[PDB]
């Protein structure tokens, strides 16, 4: 009837079966592996059996923020004014921790072209955009190796698949922006300009890349989406707990015996996840301090809640942080947890665009407070004035890379404010 | 050539990050003369790519 | 309305011959009535609010000794406020002064469009941000 524990998902129901690279990447590869079957058949049900089925599912943005999939996506589902309508793959990754969108772009490229033809056609769109880091060269090539394929076997262009739909995918190289992943940042950034994001009530799907309605999706939502059209919808729902649904590409980094990246049930326990794929924390689970859960942007949690935390949205959001990318970063407690999350803050500093006045300045201004603080050269009475100051920079900047860096800094202050008064003291005995 | 038709007429400015890339995969960095030159061949103010080149960090101004 | 046993009088008010003012500082001054425009140098219009009155501006030569500003005007520096144009106007023909008066100049309405910054196929689109 129901699940209680979501965790040991079987290769049966993964759904990125080239995860490691062991079986062909290429267009005969693929096939053998299921993709591009009956594309046909999906595109020809129609945009809204398409959305329809992704809204079944329950998928949500598997790039961050979470937002569900099929009503993001449904957006775009109004008639055309004339303009050109897009979908834009947002293939950035630059969020600390997380490299699973490397992963498909060169070992499942075909999954992501067919989720690009897939959404799109649901979407409406002509052309799909795939806005790729520039430090993913070989991906980059690897996924234009694919898109030339899937065009020369006919499964993209005219006559898409043979269901009459024009599609086109198009692979646009970053140049070394993080900023760049924020989904409006990332469409500036595709029409030449700084990648600074935009003011969001004009919307994406109103007016977005060249000033056409556009749907920005990760790569992991995009690529789901023909497994998730192909087998069902309410087989992708029977994964994972209500709203947090299907499975997700988990990366494991830090004080981890076996760093790693694997795909696992969605809602699984932090714990299964870290001892059965990861191999467990470096010295075993005694030797946690903290374990960062959703990359770089979700703050920490303390071994005391990531002893029984499940990996899903709802339950990191109950535990004061975010599933985010599903990016967790682990640390044993020969870990310097205040130089770690210094060196998250000035990520973030040497990351801001710049454009607005709460993130340039603050964040500026917190990786200077965050450098004294590893030092311990400071007053107790500041640990105060950073939240304060975080909470200055949280919900006041045009994107949400200003509240990705105060989270951080509240994460640490939150659970480690002992061991930075500590060093305080420490400072103030060195220095009379 | 090819870079420039992957986007739709009256937005080819959309192309002076991969025109730059370019420019500096082949010469090996971006002095002001290449700025001057995409801005030239994209007929786009040079500022504007001055700021994409002084924007993103994979471009070497030195 | 009231037993205080109302005389008729013109509506003409005249107070010229009681104000003191010296005969040459009420025939041959010229008052003027205005809303003060907004000085373009900040952004805030809480100055432009208010009616103005000021004198038409006199000689100011130099001091012989310190180079300091002289002048021989008594009005160079009176500056009546008023909530109205009408209020003014009637203090400045009370009190006998001719007077110019201009219409108050206010921000016309503008259309503003943050999504015209990303047009399509219109020049408002930005090249920069
Ligand atoms: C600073 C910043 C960086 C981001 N980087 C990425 C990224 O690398 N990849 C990604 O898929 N989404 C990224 N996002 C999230 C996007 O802005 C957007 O919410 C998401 O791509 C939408 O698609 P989804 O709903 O499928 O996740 C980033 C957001 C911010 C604020
Ligand atoms: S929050 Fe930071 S990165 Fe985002 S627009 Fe503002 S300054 Fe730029």
């Amino acid at each position: 009837p129901k699940k209680t524990s979501f965790g040991s998902l079987k290769d049966e129901d993964r759904i990125f079966t080239n995860l490691y690279g062991r079986h062909d990447w290429r267009l005969k590869g693929a096939q053998s592996r299921g993709d591009w079957y009956k594309t046909k058949e999906i595109l020809l049900k129609g945009p809204d059996w398409i959305l329809g089925e992704v809204k079944t599912s329950g998928l949500r943005g598997r790039g961050g923020a979470g937002f569900p999939t099929g009503l993001k996506w449904s957006f775009m589902n109004k008639p055309s004014d004339g303009r050109p309508k897009y979908l834009v793959v947002n293939a950035d990754e630059g969020e600390p921790g997380t490299c699973k969108d490397r992963e498909i772009i060169r070992h499942d490229p075909h999954k992501l072209v067919e989720g690009c033809l897939v959404g799109g056609r649901a979407m409406g769109a002509r052309a799909a955009y795939i806005y790729i880091r520039g430090e993913f060269y070989n991906e980059a090539s690897n996924l234009q190796v694919a898109i030339r394929e899937a065009y020369e076997a006919g499964l993209i262009g005219k006559n898409a698949c043979g269901s009459g739909y024009d599609f086109d995918v198009f692979v646009v190289r970053g140049a070394g922006a993080y900023i760049c992943g924020e989904e409006t940042a990332l469409i500036e950034s595709i029409e030449g300009k700084q990648g600074k994001p935009r003011l969001k009530p004009p919307f994406p799907a109103d007016v977005g890349v060249f000033g056409c309605p556009t749907t920005v999706a990760n790569v992991e939502t995009v690529a789901v989406s023909p497994t998730i059209c192909r087998r069902g919808g309410a087989w992708f729902a029977s994964f994972g707990r209500e709203r947090n649904s299907g499975t997700k590409l988990f990366n494991i980094s830090g004080h981890v015996n076996h760093p790693c990246t694997v795909e696992e049930e969605m809602s699984v326990p932090l714990k299964e996840l870290i001892e059965k794929h990861a191999g467990g924390v470096i010295g075993g689970w005694d030797n946690l301090l903290a374990v960062i859960p959703g990359g770089s942007s979700t703050p920490l949690i303390p071994k005391s809640v990531c002893e029984t935390v499940l990996m899903d949205f709802d339950a990191l959001v109950q535990a004061q942080t975010g599933l985010g990318t599903a990016a967790v970063i682990v640390m044993d407690r020969s870990t310097d947890i205040v130089k770690a999350i210094a060196r998250l803050i000035e990520f973030y500093k040497h990351e801001s665009c710049g454009q607005c006045t709460p993130c340039r300045e603050g964040v500026d201004w917190m990786n200077k407070v965050m450098a004294r603080f590893v030092k311990g050269d400071a007053r107790p009475a500041e640990i105060d004035s950073l939240w304060e100051i975080s909470k200055q920079i949280e919900g006041h900047t045009i994107c949400a890379l200003g509240d990705g860096a105060a989270w951080p800094v509240q994460g640490l202050i939150r659970h480690f404010r002992p061991e930075l008064e500590e060093r305080m003291q420490q400072f103030a005995l060195q220095h009379q | 050539e090819a870079i420039v038709k992957n986007y739709p007429e009256g937005h080819k400015a959309a192309a002076v990050l991969p025109v730059l890339d370019l420019a500096q995969r082949q010469n090996g960095w971006l002095p002001i003369s290449a700025m001057n030159k995409v801005a030239e061949i994209l007929q786009v103010p040079p500022m504007r790519v001055y700021e994409v080149a002084t924007f993103y960090t994979m471009y070497n101004r030195k | 309305t009231q037993d205080t046993q109302l005389i008729a009088v013109d509506e003409k008010l005249d107070i010229t011959t009681l104000t003191g003012v010296p005969e040459e500082h009420i025939k041959t001054r010229k008052v003027r009535i205005f809303v003060p425009a907004r000085n373009n140098m900040q952004s805030g219009v809480n100055n432009t609010k208010k009616w103005k009155m000021e004198f038409d501006t006199r000689e100011r030569w130099e001091n012989p000794l310190m180079g300091w500003s002289s002048t021989a005007d008594p009005l160079s520096n009176l500056v009546l406020t008023f909530s109205t144009k009408e209020d003014a106007v009637a203090f400045a023909e009370k009190n006998g002064w001719s007077f110019d008066v201009e219409e108050r100049k206010v921000p016309k309405p503008k259309s503003k469009s943050y999504g015209a910054n990303f047009s399509w196929n219109k020049r408002t689109r930005v090249s920069t941000k």
